[PDB]
Parts: structure tokens; C-alpha cells; sequence
DNA sequence: CTATGATGCCC
DNA sequence: GGGCATCATAG
DNA sequence: GTGCATGTATTG
DNA sequence: CAATACATGCAC
């Protein structure tokens, strides 16, 4: 990515540039841990020439990682020969390999490991992308999973080290599917916690014992990810744009049409919004403020309409994503991504109560804007889940898509239709489905795992109106 | 005795002063009368039923805990609630307990110690959680913030100089809450009951609601209605004076 | 008020912060030796010249060895510099900034120290080898990164007089013949307060008489350094000639001798007749003869004792321009007195190659200096064996001789001006050891410095030999 | 015969190789230099060789003196054309022998608690001295420093800076004249030994007028005789036999 | 963390 | 012989 | 009695 | 060394 001068150096962040040579960019990070014997610690080096004065300079920086750390500027009157060798003989020093070969790195055990990082509109569509593709509240975003949120201690990291990330973890959940608690499980979390950054103050970093600690680091590393992709679509445009989020919405290429409320299809969704808030989630109710029209180029021919089952589903995600998968869709889960950390396997996840994945959302009490997707998904011939398993996809045998099946939800005499999907309207009900082996779901849900074989169709947009607060 | 538990809609085991069931015991009780209310002080939760009352300086006091309505106590704990809300376990018997003041002035069993085995996380009070645990450990999940930290958030939300400064700290007991009915989605119900309990825990009014539209929920996910109703009608009247008879 | 260069960035564009009495600059040091410290931490407070932007130095590392250093700025929060100043110093001393001058140190913490941060051509060229600046510095610089006894720089008079308060601490310990615990903390207190480098070996302990004697070398040298650097100041007011004020400052009359003279005849025969035999790696040759005239002596002297000789004194080529202004001075009563095997005084010889090895003459710098003095032994006391204790011999006695195996006879002796020159060459003087051994030759070792009269000061051509 | 083996030697002597020195006399081939009689370049006049070995590495052996008056307190060991430095090799010139093919005693362990310094050939120093420890100081410098200094001045390149980076010596030198004046001579017992045991030329004549004077100070003259023979005969062959 | 070194193990 | 890499220690 | 800083340990 | 954080006795 772009590269900027580490603040840190307050004296020279204005004055001096990192020094670059088209591939070899004389900066570095190095992170190092083990947690057997309790090191945690973090190594950046820059190597900065002034702009104004010819002199080269290395300044590194070091510490727990997280906790900022002590640094050093080194000058050289512009011997930069020297100051090369110096950054050399620290980076061998650290790592044991030659510096100039960076890109063909190796870390070697008992050393440090590197890192690698980086205006004619409707007024509601203005509002939706503004909700979407505001710079900002993405950096907001960023600074709250580093600062708020201590997920990103040292920043960020590139997508092949988000991919490696992923590598790592499916060797975590090889190691831990033998479970054996031994010398090997404390190095590969040494391995994943070198890759990806931890804050653990004082205490020893704990082991990831259970699939649950698991799926917690991949909502990290995917929302990391996300993160990722996110700051790269919000990228700037020339040429005449005169408002930068209609080159985001460019940059989305969605056709999304805004809906009144006297239409059929309003009350119709209308109805369905509130048949279908669950009474458990009573510490808010849904409003829908607007329906927005989906059309995701190219899905018409891609999407599995030869399939039957075919149901209206719900898709809710938190109010910045969205930008994500209005350029591109959802995602099933990466291929590097260990498969089972996720309670029903892999693929992309629907909802048929409209206020579960209206969870996913994160909206507030301040701010009262929230987006829900309906997608129709032609589910096929189901099977029938009655407790999480990520194994899932191997059930099939020819299907195309499982139901997790939970107590409550609508009854099927209930359904209404629309353009010719069947729509599970509400209010949920119960299921007669028990368990005498383990535990019921309280509440359906719909895995798929093509995405082709889903067709976004309207995005909701739901204010989420919360209630008294003592 | 079962007009006495009756009365209380709990089975009950075989300078003080002798309240709760034993105001029954000593006929005081007969003078609408809620005894879902009978001797909760303005800390006492649900699982903990208070049968003595002692210094009043510090509102020190001893109580039946039973972790559900459909169970026995699995302790007698003490509180000065005038002082902290740390409940500290006073013996497995009545006997104990009041030997554990009579020295003061065994206490966890080997079934205690089962339960401390069950303890997920001490949550403010330090006698732990106890949730119903399958193979794939549904029913749980721990919070996403250590103990000091939430403690941290908790003196932020409470010390803040406005409605708009409260509900501002407010956000990431928000986001805890989306969290939380996350966990609910996927029946990790030990996560709210984690939360919940901490916000009652604090003691300051702003909570009662969020808490109240988590906790109940929580046990109505948990089945265990009477101490829905225990922590509505206490929300509604957790006082520092706390005699049936007033 | 110098800069530390340490501060590359702002040595040249910063001075030190100052307040009066107090000035924000400090220097700490501390080592244990039973857990084998020896650490300094130096904080000066730097405000820029140009913009208002206060600064904190901090450095730190092995006495010696160049350190660790901080630069905390602060554009213009002098509030700031002093609270993190004092801050850093309270943690370091758990002592207030502010009173710096009612210092107490604390065990387990930094001790703190103070800083200081028209004539003939021969009689100058006299002046311009003893008072050559350069050659000064070249000194100081010799003591410090030559000879590292004084590693990072000067030191006061009176931080000087504590480290004599703590070599007379030391010298009562080892008195007491005990090598234990209290002698570790109070070389501790030394070490402290006289900064060594001892890589990275312990410090060793101060076992016999001999450590403490160097360490009192290094201290006059170091006394030296002091006063010389104060006296070669140089002066304005249109001087034309700074050694002239030099020569001021030396107040001391010093003419040529011609060669065909009498009396400069008998001293060049007095400097070959007691050419010692064991000294015969070199040969010295007068090359001149200087007049001495110390103003204030003439009516201090001592004429009225008997037994006045004609004596030898040689010392470096430096301290010559303090001795010229000061005369030679006697041993402080601070100072112990055991580290003088015949006790405190001044110091001269009969032999004039023992004395004038002191000279620190060279292969390349072959020229030295030998002062005579006229010195009155009066009831001269005979001592055969070292004994620090010959103050309290005297009894009515006024000087003390150290009696060696070979000394020049009296039947050869010749006068210079009424007083007696002990003429060589050197014999045996008959007198021998039935306990231990035989001093070499004899010295002789006043106590009242009023019996001294310098009368000549002697130019002296050491003349090494061939090398290989 | 052998009073007038050791009348040749003017020492005392105690009751695949080649046996030379005093067993020549008693071998009778001197039928003349017996100061430096198979005296090596780097063997000092303490040390006289009695055994030659490998002349590759000139591995030799000899009986030690501490003194000319006494009896070899040690046999050592050396190789001239390795290193400077001695090693004890046993009691007599029948345990080193074996050794080739007891080292320490508890007479040798005694010279070792009298041991004051090493001086680079590692056997030790043993000076008299008094009940106030006169007869002995310390350099004010550190022997690795010394050999540093060494160094740098045999590997100057001219005169000058030979004369220039002499003058850490020539105060050492200075020192060991106060020294000599307040009786500690085994400093300047040690400054020769160590420049001996240098071996470049530089020092020979300077090392000469410290040394042999401090043996004149230590009455020991036969071995300050030996040592101004052998600085002006240090060769390479030395067998007066030829 | 720097940083500097004893030491030792190696082309 | 020369040079850099474990252990170590102090700063 | 309550902030509050200190002293000790670890890591860096 | 800096810099942290955590058990602890001490001044408004």
C-alpha cells in the first residue's frame, strides 16, 4: 500500500520521508513471542533521509506489542552506505536473514518473524451512501478495533498476511481436532500470535482451547479483512466527481430503486416486519423507514432458479459492510478458513426472523439507521439439522442447502407470496422438533452454500427503535 | 411447614435476628403481601434469599442461595450491602453459618467445591456462574471485556456529567448487548446472565432496564420465571428498607 | 556554562537551563558492589536559542562508557520540563530538585556530584613550556581518556575534599584491620563519589597501604588539574602576550644564568657527581640554570635552623606554572596520613636522579626541569624503615631524613651562597638493617614548608639512549 | 663430575630425543658460550634448556630457576616457534620426560601461594618482600592492554610513529623508576618479562636497561650476564657446537 | 529495550 | 588467524 | 479514613 | 536503563 512516516518520530515526521528503492523499502516489522517463557514484543524499523538535507537515518521502535515502546534515531550525515549495513546487521541481527532479500523471507526459530503491511442523486440514496461509504466513520471503525476494541495492537496487515492468518488457523484447527495439549499446540499459537497481533498485559497469552475462542479470532481476522476491503473500495476518484461518494456508488455498481410506502410490496414487507420481530428481542422494535431495490449484475443467468424451495431470507450486517456487499455480493467462508469453526459449516448464512440477523446490524441508540437485505434462495431439497455441525456440506449427497432446525418459527399455512417466491411470513411459531440426543435450536436458520445460488433482491432499511434505558 | 414454603414458592432445607421464613416461623407474617419481596435488600439477587439481618450500620446479612427456583440452596451467603455486593459463602448449614459469626465476631463443601467447578467466571460477586453445558459447551460464551474493565465502563457509564455523557459511555455496554443476543441467537445464554447480573451488581438505577430487558429474558431463556418476577418486582422496589411489614 | 555534546541535535542550537544558585544540570552515579553496579544518569535541561522549546537529556550506562540518552521536548511547557526534571530526579534520589545545595544521598539510590559544568626568549620559552594550554589539555585529556581515572570530566575543590573525607573513612577501616561489610559500603561511598571504570570486573576492595597512596596521586593530580586550569585563564584588557599575565600570575622572579658563572659550573658538576648508577638509562645535562625569586618566602624562611642543605625536587612538566605561583605545598590535614610512609610534608632528595625521575621527561620530550631549594633540616631525625607516624617523633626536631644505603659523603660537600651542597659522588654510608631491608638512598621530608627556600630552578636535558 | 659441569654453568643442580646442555659435560662433547648454551630465542635466563624435541615447532624442555642461587623450583616446557609461553611440565627432567612420552607439588603450590604475576608466559612470579608488602606494586595497566600496545607499536609503519606509540611504555618505564625508588622492584620485574616475552627488537636494549638492572637490584648478576649475551645473540641457531 | 562484551565455534 | 553468534551482564 | 504515591517485579 | 502495573502504608 501507500507508505506513510511513523509519527513516532515527531521530530523528523514532517521534515523526513521513509527511504524507498522500488521493491526494497528500507522499513521493517518484526514481532516476536513465546508465551512458554513470556516474550511479547514488537521490533519497527524505518529508515527516513529528510526531504530538505541529505542524511539517513534509522529510527526503531520497541516494546510489548501494543504498548508503545522505546526508540532510537540514529543518524548518519547522509553516509547511507553505512546506515545500510547497520540496517542490515539489526535485521540480521533479529532474523538471521539477509535483508535484501525481504520478499524471500524465512523466519528461523528463536529469532523474531517479520510482518507484512499495507451531485444529481435522490436524497435517500445520498443518505444510504453516506451511511456506507463515509471515510470517516470507516476510520472511526478502524481506530475503535485497535484503541477501543485492542484487536489490530501494532495496525494493519495485508490481505496475503490476512490469508496466511487463515493458513495458521486452519493449523490450529488441525492441532486442536487432535486435541493434545502439548509442546506443538503452544508453538503454533505462538505461530498464529506472531502473525496476528495480541494485547495480553501482564498474564501469560492464554491458550485457544475451544472451537468458540476460534470462531472469535475468525470474526476478527474476517472483520479484519473486511476492514481491508473496505478502505481500499473508499479509494478517491479524479476526473470530475464533485461528490466522492457517487464514485463510491460507482464503485458499487448496484442498481438500487427506492420504494413507497403504497405499494404492495411495502405492505406486504411491512407485515412481515412485524410479524416477524421476535419477541425476544424486546429491547427494540423495527421500523422500516425504506426499501431499496437490489440488482447485482450478472446473478439473473448465475442464480439457481431451476432449484425449488425457494424462500425470501434475511441478511443483516453492520451499518459499514454493507458498501463491501453492495459492490460485491456476500462471501461464503474462505477456502484457508478452517471449516469448522463454523456451527453448520461453511457458506453463506440467512435468517427467516427478520430481528436474529437484524442483530448483526450493531445499530444504536444514538445511532437509530440500520440496514436489513432480503435475498430470495432457491434452498432445494433441505436437510434437516438439529444441532451445529460443521460438517454440513459432506450431508448433502446431491442437496443444495441445509435448514438448521429450531423451535420457533412461521408456520407454512401462514406463507404469502410475492413475485413469485414463496415468502415465509410471520409471526413465528412452534416446530414440534426435539432433541432425546442433545439440544434444540430456538430458532431456524438457512444455509447455503453456492452463491449463485442466491439473488439479492431488496435492501431494508430498518431505524431500530430501542426504549427506555432505567 | 408448607404453608411456609408455599408462602415463599421456595422448598426450603431442615444480637441476630431470624427473618424471612422464620418471620412465618415466629407468625410475624400475619398482619397483598408479595413475599417474592420478603427480605430482599437493595442487592439481593434473585438466587439469593436473605433469612438474617444483622449490623444495619453496614447492612450486613445472611441468606438461602439457591442458583434456580426449582432447587435447593447450594449455599448461605453474606453481604454487607450497605458496604459491597462481594457475596461470601457462610457455610453449607445453618449450623455453620452461624458458627462462621459466632468465630468471626464447613464453609465450602465438597459439593461447593463441585460447583466452584462449575464456576465459569465470579462476575462482581465472586461466587461464579453455573450454566447447563453440552458436549459443544452451548449455554455460554464468555464476554468479550475482562472483570476490571467492565468495572472501568461501569465507573465511566456511572461518573459521567450528563444523560448524553451516560448514554454516550453507553455504547460498548451496547455493543456487549448486541453481543449478548448474539449469544441468544446461538443459546449462549451464560453470556447475558454474565452481564446482567454485573449491571445489577453495580447499583445504580441506569441499568435496571437493559438489565431488566436482558436478565428476565435470561431466565425466562434460563425457565426460571420466579426469579423473572423476583427481579421485575425488585427493579421496581429494591429498597434500604426491606421488612414485608414495613 | 558548557553544552553537553551528547545532544548532536541541539549542542549547537540549545543551552542549559539555569536558575540562580540552582541550575537544571545534575549528575548521579551509584555503584554496589556486592551486586556489581557502576551506573551514572546525567539530565540536563536544554532550551533552544532561536524558539522557546525546553528539553530534558538524559543519559545513562557504565561510568565511562558513552550512554543511553533521552530528549524529551517541550515547546515552551517549562512547567512540564521542571515537573518531569524533578520527577526523574525524585526517582532516581527520592531527594527534592529544588534544595540541590542540602543534598543527602539514600542507599539504594544515585549519589549526586558536582561539576564545573615583554621578556627574554628563555624565560619564555620557560613560560610557554609550562603554560602551554594545549599541552594542559592534552593532559586532562590523558586523565581522562588515556588514563581513565576520572572518566567523564572535572569535578569541584570541594567534591574533592569529600572524596578526601572518604579516603580518611577508608583509611580508619582498614586501620581496624576489618575487611567486611561496612568496607564494602563505604568504598561503595568512594567509588560513588570518585567515578572509575572497571569494565566488567567487581571493583576490587582497598587492601593495603599501596591503593590508597595511588588514589592520593591521582587526587593531587587531580587538585592540580583544578588550580591550573584556573590559573592559566587567560586575561583581555589588550595584553598582546597572554603568557605575560601567565607570568603575573606566576609573581616569581626567574632570570638566566650564564654557563661560565661559578656557581652554575658547581651545579652542573653537582647534577653529574650524583648521577645515580641505576638511573643510567638516560643521562641529564644542564643546559641552563634559572634564578628563582618566590616573593613572601625570604621573611617566611627559616635561616635560623642549622643544617641546611641544597636539595633536589623533580615533578612533571605541567605543575611547574602552580608551583612557580603557589610553591610546593605540604600534605592536607583531610588527606590520611598513613599514605606517607615518613608522614606529610614536602618531598626532596640528595640524589638528583631519583628526584628528578618525577620529571616525566621523554624520548621525544627530552628536556626537563629540576628545581634546587635550599632546605634547613635542623635536628634532622634518622629513620631507616617507613613509619607515616614521624609527625609525633619530632619533639623539638625539625625534619625528617629516610636513610639510604648510598649517599654522597660530606668530605666532598661544596657551598652555593653560605648554604651546604651535599656534593656526590654517592658511597656507602655504612649503615645497614638487622630487621628488614636497606633503603636505596636517602630523602629528606619537611613538615613547616617556612623551612624551604627555593634558589634554583635547573634546565635539564634528560638525554635517553639507543632504543633497540 | 659434576662440579665441573656446574663450575661451566656457575649454577647448583639438584642430585626419538636428543639430550643436550649439562648432560653434554657429562656426555663430554665440548671436548663457548654455556650462558646461552641452547638458550632459545624466547627462553629467559630462568629457563635453561636441557631437552630439545620437534625443532618444528621447537618444542623444548628445561630445568626453571627462580633465582641462580637456587635449585630449579619447576622443569617447563615450550615451543619457540609457537608462542611465549612456559608450561609446567613436573618436578625433574625424569616426569617431563614421561609427560612427553608429578607436575605440581606441594612445594610448587607453596611457590604458587608466593605466585604474584603471570607476565604472558603464565608460570608466575615470586618476589621477597617485607612485613609492609614493599618489594612489589601493580601496573597501573592490565597485560591485554600491554600486549595491545605491543602490537600497535611493532606494526607501525616509520620511526615516528614507533617513538609516538612508545610513550605508554616509556611512563611505564617511568613509574618503574618510582617504583625502583621506593624498593617495589617486581613491577619492573615484570615490564622486562613481559617485553621479553614479546620478543620484537624495539625492546631489546630498553628491556635491558631495566632488567638486568632490576636482577643488579636483585643481586641476581649471572642471569643479568645470560640476558645481556643472549639480547645480543637471540638467533635462530644456537648450538655453540654448531 | 541498548549495548557491549567473554567466549567459542567455526572457514 | 578472523568474525560472528550463545550466554551474560550491566545500563 | 481516603486518595495517593511508593516500592517491587517483569518485560522490554 | 524506561515503563509498566500492582500490593501497601501514609497526609489531608
Amino acid at each position: 500500500g501507500k507508505a506513510p512516516v511513523d509519527p513516532e518520530c515527531t521530530a523528523k515526521v514532517g521534515k523526513a520521508h521513509v527511504y524507498c528503492e522500488g521493491n526494497d523499502v528500507y522499513d521493517v516489522m518484526l514481532n516476536q513471542t513465546n508465551l512458554q517463557f513470556n516474550n511479547n514484543k514488537y521490533y519497527l524499523i524505518q529508515l527516513l533521509e529528510d526531504d530538505a538535507q541529505r542524511n539517513f537515518s534509522v529510527w526503531m521502535r520497541w516494546g510489548r506489542v501494543g504498548k508503545m515502546g522505546q526508540h532510537s534515531l540514529v543518524a548518519c550525515s547522509g553516509n547511507l552506505n553505512k546506515a545500510k549495513e547497520i540496517f542490515q546487521k539489526k535485521f540480521l541481527d533479529k532474523t538471521k536473514n539477509n535483508w535484501e532479500d525481504r520478499e524471500k523471507f524465512e523466519k528461523v526459530p528463536g529469532k523474531y518473524d517479520m510482518l507484512q503491511m499495507d451531485s444529481q442523486l435522490d436524497l435517500r440514496v445520498q443518505e444510504l451512501i453516506k451511511l456506507i461509504c463515509n471515510v470517516q466513520a470507516m476510520e472511526e471503525m478502524m481506530m475503535e478495533m485497535k484503541y477501543n476494541t485492542k484487536k489490530a495492537p501494532l495496525g494493519k496487515l495485508t490481505v496475503a498476511q490476512i490469508k496466511a492468518g487463515y493458513q495458521s488457523l486452519k493449523k490450529i484447527e488441525d492441532c486442536i481436532r487432535a486435541g493434545q495439549h502439548g509442546r506443538a499446540l503452544m508453538e503454533a499459537c505462538n505461530e498464529f500470535y506472531t502473525r496476528i497481533p495480541h494485547d495480553f498485559g501482564l498474564r501469560t497469552p492464554p491458550l485457544i482451547r475451544t472451537q468458540k475462542e476460534l470462531s472469535e479470532k475468525i470474526q476478527l481476522l474476517e472483520a479484519l479483512g473486511d476492514i481491508e476491503i473496505a478502505i481500499k473500495l473508499v479509494k478517491t476518484e479524479l476526473q470530475s466527481p464533485e461528490h466522492p461518494l457517487d464514485q463510491h456508488y460507482r464503485n458499487l455498481h448496484c442498481a438500487l430503486r427506492p420504494l413507497d410506502h403504497e405499494s404492495y410490496e411495502f405492505k406486504v414487507i411491512s407485515q412481515y416486519l412485524q410479524s416477524t420481530h421476535a419477541p425476544t428481542h424486546s429491547d427494540y422494535t423495527m421500523t422500516l423507514l425504506d426499501l431499496f431495490e437490489v440488482e447485482k449484475d450478472g446473478e439473473k443467468e448465475a442464480f439457481r432458479e431451476d432449484l425449488h424451495n425457494r424462500m425470501l431470507l434475511w441478511h443483516g450486517s453492520r451499518m459499514s459492510n454493507w458498501v463491501g456487499i453492495l459492490s460485491h455480493g456476500l462471501r461464503i467462508a474462505p477456502p484457508e478458513a478452517p471449516i469448522t469453526g463454523y456451527m453448520f459449516g461453511k457458506g453463506i448464512y440467512f435468517a427467516d426472523m427478520s430481528s436474529k440477523s437484524a442483530n448483526y446490524c450493531f445499530a444504536s441508540r444514538l445511532k437509530n439507521t440500520g440496514l436489513l437485505l432480503l435475498s430470495e434462495v432457491a434452498l432445494g431439497q433441505c436437510n434437516e439439522l438439529l444441532e451445529a455441525n460443521p460438517k454440513a456440506e459432506g450431508l448433502l449427497q446431491g442437496k443444495h442447502s441445509t435448514k438448521g432446525l429450531g423451535k420457533m418459527a412461521p408456520s407454512s399455512a401462514h406463507f404469502v407470496t410475492l413475485n413469485g417466491s414463496t415468502v415465509p411470513l410471520g409471526p413465528a411459531s412452534d416446530t414440534g422438533i426435539l432433541n432425546p440426543d442433545g439440544y434444540t435450536l430456538n430458532y431456524n436458520e438457512y444455509i447455503v452454500y453456492n452463491p449463485n445460488q442466491v439473488r439479492m433482491r431488496y435492501l431494508l432499511k430498518v431505524q431500530f427503535n430501542f426504549l427506555q434505558l432505567w | 411447614r408448607k404453608e411456609v414454603e408455599n408462602h415463599y414458592k421456595l422448598s426450603l432445607p431442615e444480637g441476630l435476628q431470624l427473618v424471612g421464613p422464620y418471620d412465618i416461623l415466629a407468625g410475624k407474617h400475619k398482619t397483598g403481601l408479595n413475599f417474592n419481596l420478603h427480605w430482599r435488600f437493595y442487592y439481593d439477587p434473585p438466587e439469593f434469599q436473605t433469612i438474617i439481618i444483622g449490623d444495619n450500620k453496614t447492612q450486613y446479612h445472611m441468606g438461602y442461595f439457591r442458583d434456580s427456583p426449582d432447587e435447593f440452596p447450594v449455599y448461605v451467603g453474606i453481604n454487607e450491602a450497605k458496604k459491597n455486593c462481594i457475596i461470601v459463602p457462610n457455610g453449607d448449614n445453618v449450623f455453620a453459618a452461624v458458627k462462621l459469626f459466632l468465630t468471626k465476631k464447613e464453609q465450602r463443601t465438597v459439593k461447593m467445591k463441585q460447583r466452584d467447578k462449575k464456576v465459569v467466571t465470579k462476575t462482581f460477586h465472586g461466587a461464579g456462574l453455573v450454566v447447563p453445558v453440552d458436549k459443544n459447551d452451548v449455554g455460554y460464551r464468555e464476554l468479550p471485556e475482562t472483570d476490571a474493565d467492565l468495572k472501568r465502563i461501569c465507573k465511566t457509564i456511572v461518573e459521567a456529567a450528563s444523560d448524553e455523557e451516560r448514554l454516550k459511555a453507553f455504547a460498548p455496554i451496547q455493543e456487549m448487548m448486541t453481543f449478548v443476543q448474539f449469544a441468544n441467537d446461538e443459546c449462549d445464554y451464560g453470556m447475558g446472565l454474565e452481564l446482567g447480573m454485573d449491571l445489577f451488581c453495580y447499583g445504580s438505577h441506569y441499568f435496571h432496564k437493559v438489565a431488566g430487558q436482558l436478565l428476565p429474558l435470561a431466565y425466562n431463556l434460563l425457565k426460571r420465571n420466579l426469579f423473572a418476577e423476583i427481579i421485575e418486582e425488585h427493579l421496581a422496589n429494591r429498597s434500604q428498607e426491606n421488612i414485608d411489614q414495613l
